[PDB]
């Protein structure tokens, strides 16, 4: 081919990966990767630019972000604004894009039988209406306004602004209405001309595309060649920044920051050269592995034993092509905030220990083999994120090593590691403390976020104490990981294998569901367990004691379980309104041992009083910090409280938290473990006799050490959902004391969860999805967060709209109703071919098979918690979905303005439309629930 | 224990219609 | 009818049943005959009462209204009786201490047509909102399974487990 400059030899992939690959480079400089998978249900594609926001003009901050926002609103060949997202929505696809300081990555997925139909327009994106600009400015401004009160954003932009102001690293990457609209209009700047002249940097020599589909590599080749050979090449050099943004006057500095949430954090930063070109060794991943370690003899073990720190993170943080950072961030207790100097001193003592011992080839080899195993048995990723990631990393690595570069280490060089250790010195350190105790003691304000902070010079006396750091006996190198898996044998599929989970055990003690892996065949396993006990959610006191018990358990087992978590065997342990939930996922080789240890700590728990006080104070800080959550999250929380029969508010939990005492908890743990039910789901590379052996092991341990007795069936009480009256409208109103934005959630309730109602609600939500996005966000520009979809809980379902905007919730609500009438007219005037097109799009949406094991076990567990046990739900409900006709009109007239069974409840969080009735304001949730009926429970299978 | 994939605030997907 | 004429059993009761803020009509009969025969006799008695109310004179209807007013406005003879009334109003969490006066004042406003429509809407065999629950208790020896005309009855749903019976049904709200 003349339009292909070169073709890669072969793509180094995993032997377990069945997908085909073919890399090539076109004549215009685009780095193309092709992935053929004849079995995928949805195809995907992604194009990555390497410019980003660090190349923004100094007078227009956020221009690349605004451009990424703008490329979706139509092109020359296709001028309509939402024809792209409407095409993807009508063909069971989605799209998105992000913009990092050195990247601008666009990505999308769609059904496998319209890949070219979508990819043509996606290519038109890279081959500007005034009204669309003036409208999208408000969307960017609502995005930044959404990111104003976010602590990570505040500290991020503050770290950008505390460096050299003349360096592009200090630029504001998001942008807002001032920098995009107000300031350019005041300075006579034509933002549209700036978009056209910027779209001099969008050259083909700095673009990397990745396409994944069912078609053959030759068809994908001819397609990408045809649609991308016409991209003009301008030979734009890749931007580099050899000068580090942090100069001497910015080093050895202390920054006192006041956060929004009541958090206590410590940030240590070391400027380092760009280590990207050292991807074959990854000394930042090595030093991060050693410093951030949590096992015995680590830094976090000492910081925890001294009662100063609870969690520690340390490693390499990416900066740009010319500069990078090496950060160590920790959380602070009330005592650790006063001993920050001692914490940093211990940090430099651990670093000095690493400089004294030197590099460790056995540690490097252990990381190499571990990463090789984790890469070989890596789960099959989702097409959109996979193509986006590969497209993002194509600029850094050759075509043959693009799949294995960030994962496989090959050469061990200690000169680099010793050099970075030479860079980790007190003369090149930056310290930032974040605490509320600095309130009123700050003198500086950040420009973009209004962050209050103070800047001081670190005393040369303290720097000298750091320079004379001796060797600490409490800091030792980690030992050999005893959780490294060595048995990858796939157990043969039993003859009694079932495509869906089967009930192989049903006793009064436990109920065991089991399924042998017959689709992925990977040496992994997911072991889910739910412990039912009425004392878990009987009152806020016992719920707080349960969360404190689980948190103390995980905190005590963190140091021991960090090696298994590093060996690809992780676990999650969280409390639920029905009892505890424990999940152990990963390699089944050494899974039963660690699981046995976790049960042993469940039944032999000894509470430390210091850990109890620290963790209790942390939970108090969490319940206090819920007031700083985002308005839409507060709306979902309030709607949850209103709809659920029994629910304790975080104010009740916070008030009852002070009454929790150590004798009460020590008397509460055996009271909880005295009467239990167990519902398990074992799904992985294990056999039936192995699953029965593990379950019987757990039961025998719980009985032996905890004397656990089964529960009575009459005590299996599930919660009902509040039933709204016909033609009834209720509005609950609260205020957000942190964010200056308003939130709103409208919820219409349906009858119950049956096949017909499920397909009605899902089909209608499929029809109104893209029109909801486009009407409420693209055209009217109400806010940045506009969502609409089905809501299911307690076996009852409904339709929900969730909007975060500046405008008042009553106006937002009236516009929602007017949009409902608009969709009524649209469906009444809709053609049968478009209706059947939504039917097919929803069918492809629902019949999408899971890509990895954890997703399938998550679907099974989702069918277990609901106690419906409908494993064949997709086939039956889609088979009924293809038989529906434009029923939907009667459903809209029955459930959704003058419907005889309209059930509407609105949540308003304070910062032509039809006439709406007078809503009943909710004064008290308890009276609200007492005055209204409750829905029945879904019958079991 | 080690800086992970996009632990900062840089990842700004245009619209959030994939969360919850 | 059920005791003096048909001689079903010694214990024959009927009246209002109030519980948890929800109410209904209740019949309690203990007899030698099987509960299905007893139930057919109760239904035939219900139709007979429909015809009796239809053929009832206005003077006798006002006599029943007045008798119910006398029974409702019966003053308590002792402190434990009055305190029993107040404690009932407190346990029910309705706190309607002036209940008798208002309910009788509204009782003197009802009409025979209101009663007829109420029976035909809530208590008739073909009533659109009939809510019927029957509890049968067999005798000791009964192993496991000129009179008026009884109407045709639908096929009842025999209950196997109470908890399963409750899980599939909604719950009533509380009285404000
Ligand atoms: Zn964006």
């Amino acid at each position: 081919n003349p339009a292909i400059k070169r073709i890669g030899n072969h793509i180094t992939k995993s032997p377990e990966d069945k997908r085909e690959y073919r890399g090539l480079e076109l004549a215009n400089g685009i780095k193309v990767l092709l992935i053929s998978d004849p079995t995928t249900d949805k195809s995907s594609a992604a194009l990555d630019v390497h410019i980003g926001s660090l190349s923004d003009p100094p007078n227009i901050a956020g221009l690349s972000h605004f451009l990424q926002h703008m490329l979706f609103l139509g092109t020359k060949k296709y001028p309509k604004e939402n024809e792209y997202s409407q095409f993807l929505s009508e063909h069971a696809g989605s799209s998105n894009a992000f913009t990092s300081g050195e990247h601008t990555n666009y990505y999308f997925d769609v059904s496998h039988e319209h890949l070219e139909g979508a990819l043509d327009r996606f290519a038109q994106f890279f081959l500007f209406d005034e009204s669309a600009k003036d409208r999208e400015v408000n969307a960017v401004d609502s995005e930044h306004e959404k990111n104003v009160m976010n602590d990570a954003w505040r500290l991020f932009q503050l770290e950008k602004a505390t460096g050299n102001p003349k360096h592009p690293f200090s630029k504001f990457g998001t942008g807002n209405k001032y920098t995009l609209e107000t300031r350019p209009n005041q300075e006579g700047i034509d933002v549209r001309q700036e978009l056209l002249k910027f779209h001099a940097y969008y050259s083909s020599n700095l673009m990397a595309v990745v396409v994944l589909g069912r078609e053959s590599l030759d068809d994908l080749t001819n397609l990408v060649v045809k649609l991308f050979s016409e991209v003009e090449n301008k030979n734009v050099p890749l931007p580099e920044f050899p000068e580090h943004p942090f100069q001497e006057e910015h080093l050895k500095q202390l920054y006192k920051i006041v956060p929004i949430k009541d958090i206590r954090n410590l940030y240590v930063t070391f400027p380092i050269p760009d280590l990207q070109k050292y991807y074959k060794s990854n000394p930042g991943h090595y030093l991060g592995h050693l410093i951030g370690h949590e096992g015995p003899g680590s830094l976090l073990s000492e910081l925890k034993s001294k009662g100063w720190v609870n969690t520690l993170v340390g490693g390499q943080k990416e900066g740009a092509r010319g500069f990078m950072f090496f950060i160590i961030n920790v959380d602070l207790t009330e005592e650790g905030l006063l001993h920050v100097e001692d914490i940093i001193l211990h940090m430099f003592q651990y670093i000095q220990k690493l400089r004294a011992e030197g590099p460790q080839e056995w540690v490097f080899q252990e990381l190499k083999d571990l990463n090789a195993v984790a890469f070989r048995f890596k789960d099959k990723e989702r097409p959109r994120g996979y193509t986006s990631k590969i497209a993002g990393i194509l600029h850094y690595y050759p075509l043959e090593e693009v799949l294995t570069a960030e994962y496989l280490l090959e050469e061990f060089r200690p000169d680099l590691i010793e050099m970075v250790l030479d860079k980790l010195r007190p003369e090149n350190v930056r310290v930032a403390i974040v605490s509320k105790s600095f309130e009123g003691k700050t003198d500086r304000t950040e420009e973009w976020y209004g962050t209050q902070y103070k800047q001081e010079a670190i005393p040369d006396e303290v720097i000298k104490k750091w320079q004379n750091a001796d060797l600490n006996g409490k800091f030792k190198l980690p030992t050999k990981n005893e959780f490294i898996p060595t048995n990858f044998e796939i157990l043969p599929l039993e003859k009694e294998a079932t495509p869906y989970p089967a009930l192989i055990k049903d006793t009064a003690m436990s109920k065991l569901w089991f399924k042998q892996d017959d689709k992925f065949f990977l040496p992994k396993a997911n072991l889910n367990f739910e412990f039912f006990s009425p004392f878990a959610y009987v009152d806020p006191l016992h719920s707080n004691m349960a969360y404190l018990y689980l948190e103390l358990l995980k905190d005590s087992l963190n140091e021991y379980a960090y090696a298994a978590e590093l060996a690809g065997l992780s676990y999650d342990l969280q409390n639920t309104i029905y009892g505890m939930y424990l999940s152990v996922k990963g390699y089944n080789d050494k899974q039963p041992i660690l699981l046995k240890k976790i049960i042993e700590k469940m039944a032999t728990f000894e509470i430390d009083e210091k850990r109890f006080e620290i963790i209790k104070e942390a939970y108090m800080r969490s319940l206090n910090n819920f007031r700083a959550e985002q308005p839409h999250q507060h709306a979902m929380y309030y709607l949850r409280l209103l709809m659920t029969e029994v629910a304790w508010t975080k104010d009740e939990l916070k008030e009852a938290l002070d009454d929790v005492t150590l004798p009460r908890l020590k008397a509460f743990i055996p009271q909880l473990l005295s009467r239990l039910h167990i519902e398990a789901l074992l799904h992985g590379n294990i056999t039936k006799q192995a699953a029965l052996g593990i379950m019987q092991m757990v039961e025998d341990t719980l009985i032996e050490h905890a004397h656990t007795k089964p529960l009575l069936p009459s005590q299996l009480v599930r919660y009902r959902e509040v039933q709204l009256p016909d033609r009834g409208w209720f509005v609950y109103q609260q205020r957000n004391e942190v964010h200056n934005n308003s939130g709103i959630e409208i919820y219409y309730q349906t009858d119950m969860q049956s096949t017909s109602e499920n397909m009605f609600l899902e089909l209608f939500a499929q029809i109104i999805s893209e029109p909801a996005f486009n009407t409420l966000r693209t055209k009217e520009q109400l806010g940045y967060i506009v969502f609409s979809g089905p809501r299911r809980a307690n076996g009852i379902q409904g339709l929900r709209f969730i909007i975060q905007s500046e405008k008042p919730p009553h106006y937002l609500e009236s516009r929602v109703e007017a949009f409902l009438i608009t969709m009524e007219k649209s469906i009444e005037d809709m053609t049968e071919e478009a209706f059947q097109k939504h039917i097919q799009a929803l069918a492809i949406r629902r019949l999408d098979k899971p890509k990895k094991l954890s997703a399938e076990s998550a679907k099974y567990w989702g069918e277990i918690i609901s106690q419906q046990y409908n494993f064949d739900r997709d086939n039956t409900e889609v088979a009924y979905l293809k038989t529906l006709t434009k029923d939907i009109i009667k459903f809209y007239k029955e459930m959704l303005v003058d419907a005889p069974r309209r059930h509407k409840v609105s949540v308003h969080v304070l910062a032509q439309a039809p006439a709406l009735p007078q809503p009943e304001v909710i004064q008290n949730m308890t009276e609200f629930k007492r005055g209204l009926p409750l829905f029945p429970l879904v019958k079991p299978h | 224990g080690i800086v992970e994939q996009c632990c900062t605030s840089i990842c700004s997907l245009y619209q959030l219609e994939n969360y919850c | 009818t059920l005791r003096t004429k048909e001689q079903l059993g010694y214990i024959v009761f009927s009246g209002p049943r109030r519980a948890n803020g929800i109410q209904g009509l209740r019949f309690i009969i203990q007899s030698e005959k099987p509960p299905h025969y007893l139930e057919s006799r109760v239904e035939a008695f219900l139709i007979t009462m429909e015809k009796s109310i239809e053929d009832m004179t206005e003077e006798a209807f006002q006599k029943h209204i007045q008798a119910l007013a006398i029974r409702r406005l019966d003053k308590p003879k002792k402190l434990s009786a009055e305190s029993a009334k107040y404690w009932g109003e407190i346990i029910s969490q309705q706190y309607n201490f002036d209940r008798d006066n208002t309910e009788v004042a509204y009782l003197k406003t009802l009409t025979k047509e209101d009663i007829i429509k109420f029976y035909k809407e809530m208590l008739a065999v073909d009533a659109p909102r009939r809510h019927k629950v029957s509890v049968h208790v067999l005798a000791r020896e009964m192993d496991s399974n000129n009179l008026s005309q009884a109407p045709a009855l639908p096929q009842p749903e025999v209950i196997q487990n109470m908890t399963e019976f409750k899980r599939g049904l909604p719950l009533f709200p509380l009285v404000k």
